[PDB]
């Protein structure tokens, strides 16, 4: 009945934005689209909610304001986010062969 | 006080710097907590700077423990067989790669008094004074008042 927990860890896509164009077209077609204002509630949030399902990944609470225009939200996709732990961070950090870190917890 | 404290004379392991410089440190061992403000410059310092440290001394074998802890230690061990334990608690990253780098360059000899700052095995070239030194020698030996 409870889904399983979901990483944070997220991969923008290449082709991100051909998706974000078709999906802003689908949602509002103006040339610069780029500079098309989300100042509308209904609009802002139909894209931001197809975007989130769509990609697996939420615009936070804090950045939603941030969120003034499509190109706001194309630099906000863009941006990969990490999803492990300082062991596997620490490990993952090319150690030289001296240098040997355990975890106790 | 002096007269309250062990000394020894100035020393060298194994004539350190003679035939070739060897690091005296061995191995260097950090216990840091995941969680805990004690630990929180050490945890900084394991991001950051023990991963340059570690390849600027290959010799020296480097272990994080990462564990529950209250303190956070550096365990120095050297060649003589030496052990250090220093707190590294609520320091800075500054003041643990400073201490870090201090006993790297530290031997593994105690820390008190030295009695000589200077430490030489042949003293003397020339040969050390005796009395017989800038005293003539006399004729057939004799001693003052000796006939014959």
């Amino acid at each position: 009945v409870c889904p399983p927990l979901r990483s944070r860890a997220y991969t923008p896509p290449e082709d991100l934005q051909s998706r974000l164009e078709s999906y802003v077209k689908e949602v509002f077609l103006p040339s610069n689209w780029q500079d098309i204002s989300l100042e509308d509630s209904r609009l802002k949030f139909n894209l931001l909610a197809h975007l989130a399902d769509d990609l697996g990944h939420v615009v936070p609470n804090s950045r939603l304001h941030q969120m003034c225009r499509v190109r706001d939200v194309l630099d906000f996709y863009n941006v990969p986010i990490q999803d492990r732990s300082k062991f596997d961070e620490l490990s993952a950090s090319n150690l030289p062969p001296n240098l040997k870190i355990t975890w106790s917890y | 006080t002096a007269r309250g404290t062990p000394s020894r004379f100035l020393a060298s392991v194994l004539h350190n710097g003679l035939g070739r410089y060897v690091q005296q440190l061995q191995r260097l061992s950090f216990s840091v907590s995941r969680d805990g403000a004690s630990s929180r410059g050490a945890r900084e310092f394991v991001e950051r700077e023990v991963i340059d440290f570690a390849r600027r001394n290959p010799g020296v074998v480097i272990y994080v423990n990462s564990r529950p802890c209250c303190v956070p230690r550096v365990v120095a061990e050297y060649l003589n067989g030496a052990v250090r334990e220093e707190s590294i608690h609520c320091k800075s990253v500054e003041e643990i790669s400073t201490l870090v780098q201090k006993l790297a360059d530290q031997s593994g000899l105690d820390v008190i008094r030295i009695r000589k700052p200077f430490h030489t095995d042949n003293p003397s070239i020339q040969g050390q004074w005796h009395p017989f030194t800038n005293k003539p020698t006399t004729f057939r030996g004799l001693r003052p008042r000796e006939v014959q």
